[PDB]
RNA sequence: ACCUCGAUGUCGGCUCGUCGCAUCCUGGGGCUGGAGCAGGUCCCAAGGGUUGGGCUGUUCGCCCAUUAAAGCGGCACGCGAGCUGGGUUUAGAACGUCGUGAGACAGUUCGGUCUCUAUCCGCCGCGCGCGUCAGAAGCUUGAGGAAACCUGUCCCUAGUACGAGAGGACCGGGACGGACGAACCUCUGGUAUACCAGUUGUCCCACCAGGGGCACGGCUGGAUAGCCACGUUCGGACAGGAUAACCGCUGAAAGCAUCUAAGCGGGAAACCUCUUCCAAGACCAGGCUUCUCACCCUCUAGGAGGGAUAAGGCCCCCCGCAGACCACGGGAUUGAUAGACCAGACCUGGAAGCCUAGUAAUAGGUGCAGGGAACUGGCACUAACCGGCCGAAAACUUAC
RNA sequence: AAUUCCUUGUCGGGUAAGUUCCGACCUGCACGAAUGGCGUAACGACUUCUCAACUGUCUCAACCAUAGACUCGGCGAAAU
RNA sequence: GUCAGGUAGAGAAUACUAAGGCGUACGAGUGAACUAUGGUUAAGGAACUCGGCAAAAUGCCCCCGUAACUUCGGGAGAAG
């Protein structure tokens, strides 16, 4: 099918404002003497040496 | 699991060979005929000369389902065909002779007659 | 081990049969292999399953693990190494580190490797 | 006046009576249930008794349900569901930290069983409902598995409420009821009860006296 | 091992041989017609044998009168009171269901010793 | 000829319904033109159900076999952004009739493209956010809803009123059913794209042996788990209340008074309880428990604005038979959650190697062998982390 | 006569119900072809039907895989 | 338009492969429904449907053996 009318603004914002990103929860790594914030996931890479901090 | 349209073979000397069911009485809608169960049927093979003539519309009971049939014991019953004696609205058979094996479920639906004729009620 | 739930992880079950076989060899070969996560999930237990054939060092167990991997110096390698290596070890021969995902796709990513610290 | 206890549904299998018949039944284990509470018409308005079931660890039991089993006297169990009663006599018979055994059922008894029946998913309308598939051939065309028409036209004008569309089953509330207890095996704290029950193996059911056949 | 196992034993009946699939074998059979508890006897070839512990059912074929009959048995039955095995047979697998479309003396089968 | 010709898609069938009652069971009245009985005609009271085929474009019908019955209609002659396209009505063609002809035909026939990713409402399911007067937590609790409601034979009553028979009951009491629905997987049976086995062609692993890749999982024989039905089990109920027709009251506003008047009391499937399920967003938000029973800072020291939080919960992580994306279980190991490993179960069916017997194909022993998965136990060996986010009261009026 | 509008009824054959069609009896000045009507082996992705076999077309649907759909990341329209 | 390895094979079909060339340009995941393309299917076996549409089935080589009718060629690979 086809849109019927022209979405109102506030429809349109409203149903817009559901695509939105999830900030990632970054929990504290020590790594080289300095604490980086890393994923809760990639803590255990980060602690091995698996994860690129730059 | 006999239904419409299935073919059976006559395990009776009444002439006919093979019947194709018509009909599963037992109420409306029923779908499936198993051992002891009525079906009016067709003949649809016979001996050339004998008492059933081709396109007869008889009664039958299914005396052996290739569908194997649960029992009560938890044993089940399977056969290699799909057989039916032609009987008669006294649930008498037409014929005098039942060949082949037959189940107990025929003893169970009063088919005494056909049982005490099969050579084998299994 | 258990068959994948899900669709086959190559594209196909024999896609997904011939990539298992690979990275099975990858991680018998190079100690550890950095891949898609749901790649290490799946390798893990067929990796280990053929670590358990290295163990039980014998001609049948070398037979099994050849008719999947194919590969005579990373057989060689299990049964001359890996078995002997894992000995006194009784399962969990492998380890999964969930590391970052790739710039192209997002895959989730995981750094497979052999147990050591015995 | 309606027995109950709470239970797992261990699992399925078959015995066989007295007269050899196969006898399907599903092992539950309607283990040992403690009276938590006792809700009275006078401090609740209803007549209840609450049961609390299976071995949980204290740790992860929660502070405020390690609460309600402190006053309830007795020690934290996984679950905890009611058992509603009829009269205030059925709640008399009933007292906190009584031990309600598999042996409140005998051999013979019918029972409800209720339990949360397995899920199903995202089902379509044929496997949810009973819909007849459209033709497998003979032209149709991509609508094998599809609902068929969903309303009228212009007279409703739209789509009845309860329309049988596909969506989620299963994981849902389901009482079968009028099962026998083919055996009560008290030394396992068992019951075989005739047929199937609801839901996985492992689950939570309950078996209440049957309402009907009581 | 299973779950059921302690319910399963309970069931679980001696005087059952280590018959197997391809063996001849007769199973006695209680049939109580009549209100009269007789013994019918169904000899014919375990063409299979399917399930484990009390819910283990073995199927039993015949050919008798002209027709093939199978007869499936729960193996630990009560209804069943004596399993003879009277040929072991030297099948290559564990269910037979090939002596269906076998007829005749194609319907033979290699016996051990 | 009033909307629609800058388009409102037709008949039939399919699918899915929903509604009406103008009744094909369940209750009655009359006829008893049944004196009677089995039956039946007629007229008053929708919950369910109301089959499958053949010939039909077939809207209609007829036929076959059943059925308790095979209801009639509305919903754009319901339903083509749901399907088909047989009919019908383009363009081809043949025949028949008309026409000089082009052509025409509610004439007979064959052939003849069914588009669209759903914005809104609607519906079916899921979440996120707020509420619900502190911040949580289990247990609920029915206002209101939804689901279901079908009905057969056979037996006893009973060969029992008629009392000539033939034939043959109501009402009750049992057995077994058909269709439908739900759950479940013990059985049976289906499936099985990492299971086992056999096997063809080919190419490989140097070669033999043993295997692998590909050929639909190459094919074939099986096949546990899960999912299933053809399977298993269960359900429609039993009761209560209010209701057409049938009555009761002493008998009147009215006389031997009178079914009944005005008043007041008693007797179906429909209705309301009852059964199952949802359900406090039920804006009118229950009995318990948990922390606290304010920790700190800033403008005001009113009313607020932020941190930390006690309580609990997410997010991450291991996961599930829970799943489109949610929520449920386990876990910051104080752990069996998954995998592995060890066993068992189960499926396959007798592995590899070696030895033996055969000029060999192959067979036998090693050996219930080997291989293997979902199930069941053990087993911290691997991963569940040496972690981050949220998450507490303005009070005032009114008896003791 | 070979001539099928045939509505031909009647009867059958074929189905349990059998369309297409096949037969005799049929149909009277007929009726339509002294050359335009009938036959015709072979042929046909022609139209119609009956059989055997076969089957998920169906009773009546179930399960498996893959491509979508669905989830995440990137790019990113459309009719209206 | 030219060349046309090997093994099966009649073959330039088909399967697998040599040489040679490619993995071709969105990916990763995920057992939803539903759609598509494949696969299997108990018991029936066209009862589906306008219609056996689709699927299923037969399928190759060698021995036999092949009907009505015929234009004497065929039908015919009849059929079995
Ligand atoms: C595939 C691609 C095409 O799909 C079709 O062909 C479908 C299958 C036609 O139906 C086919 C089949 C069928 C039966 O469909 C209705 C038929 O009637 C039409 C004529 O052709 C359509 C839909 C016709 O519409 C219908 O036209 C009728 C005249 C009236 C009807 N409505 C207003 C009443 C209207 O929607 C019509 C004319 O093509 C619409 C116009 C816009 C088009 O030309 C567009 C460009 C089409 O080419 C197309 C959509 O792309």
């Amino acid at each position: 099918a086809v849109p019927k009318r022209r979405m109102s603004r506030a429809n349109t914002r409203s149903r817009r404002a559901q695509w939105k990103a999830e900030a990632p929860g970054l929990v504290t790594v020590s790594v080289a003497g300095q604490q980086r914030k890393v994923p809760r996931r990639l803590l255990k890479a980060a602690r091995l040496g698996l994860v690129d901090l730059d | 699991m006999i239904q419409q349209e299935s073919r059976l073979k006559v395990a009776d000397n009444t002439g006919a060979k093979e019947i194709l069911c018509i009909r599963v009485l037992g109420g409306s809608s029923r779908r499936y005929a198993g051992i002891g169960d009525v079906i009016v049927a067709t003949v649809k093979d016979a001996i050339p000369g004998g008492n059933v003539k081709r396109g007869d519309v008889v009664k039958a009971v299914v005396v052996r389902t290739v569908k194997e049939r649960r029992r009560a014991d938890g044993s089940y019953i399977k056969f290699d065909e799909n057989a039916a004696v032609i009987i008669k609205n006294d649930n008498d058979p037409r014929g005098t002779r039942i060949f082949g094996p037959v189940g107990r479920e025929l003893r169970e639906k009063k088919f005494m007659k056909i049982v005490s004729l099969a050579p084998e009620v299994l | 081990p258990k068959p994948t739930k899900g669709p086959r992880l190559g594209g196909s079950s024999s896609h997904q049969s011939a990539l298992l076989a690979n990275l099975a060899t990858s991680l018998f070969e190079h100690g550890r292999i950095k891949t898609t996560e749901p790649k290490a999930r799946a390798l893990r237990p067929y990796a280990e399953k053929l670590i358990t054939h290295a163990k039980k060092g014998a001609l049948h167990n070398r037979r099994e693990v050849m008719k999947k991997i194919r590969d005579k110096d990373v057989v060689h390698t299990l049964f001359a190494e890996i078995g002997p290596f894992y000995a006194d070890r009784n399962g969990g021969y492998t380890r999964i580190i969930k590391v970052e995902n790739r710039k192209g796709d997002n895959a989730p990513m995981a750094v497979i490797e052999l147990v050591r610290e015995k | 006046a309606r027995k109950g206890i709470l239970g797992t549904k261990l699992g399925m299998t078959q015995v066989f009576d007295e007269n050899n018949k196969v006898v399907p039944v599903t092992v539950v284990k309607a283990g040992p249930n403690v009276v938590t509470r006792i809700r009275t018409t006078e401090r609740d308005g209803y007549s209840a008794v609450q049961l609390a079931y299976g071995e949980i660890s204290p740790r992860k039991v929660i502070k405020p349900v390690a609460g309600q089993f402190a006053a309830a006297g007795v020690n934290p169990r996984r679950h905890v569901a009611e058992l509603r009663l009829d009269d205030e006599a059925a709640v008399a018979e009933y007292e906190v930290g009584q031990e309600l055994t598999a042996e409140i059922f005998s051999d013979g008894a019918y029972v409800d069983v209720t339990g949360t029946s397995k899920g199903k998913g995202f089902a379509g309308t044929m496997k949810r409902h009973g819909f007849r598939g459209q033709g497998a051939a003979h032209g149709a065309q991509a609508v094998h598995r599809r609902p068929g028409s969903i309303g009228g036209c212009a007279t409703p004008g739209r789509v009845f409420k309860g329309t049988r569309m596909s969506g989620r089953m299963g994981n849902d509330r389901v009482t079968t009821q009028n099962l026998k207890v083919h055996k009560v095996d008290a030394e396992n704290g068992v019951l075989l009860i005739k047929g199937a029950i609801p839901g996985r193996n492992g689950g939570l059911v309950v078996v209440r006296s049957a309402i009907k056949r009581g | 091992m299973n779950t059921l196992d302690f319910v399963d034993q309970a069931s679980l009946r001696d005087d059952i041989p280590t018959f197997s699939p391809g063996d001849t074998v007769n199973v006695h059979v209680k049939v109580i017609e009549g209100s009269k508890e007789r013994i019918q006897v169904f000899k014919g070839v375990v063409i299979r044998r399917q399930g484990g512990g009390i819910s283990e059912t073995f199927t039993v074929r015949k050919e008798s009168y002209g027709v093939g009959v199978e007869r499936t048995f729960p193996v630990h039955s009560p209804n069943i009171d004596h399993i003879d095995v009277l040929t072991r047979g030297d099948v290559r697998r564990a269910k037979l269901y090939y002596l269906r479309e076998l007829r005749g003396k194609k319907a033979k089968i290699k016996e051990k010793r």
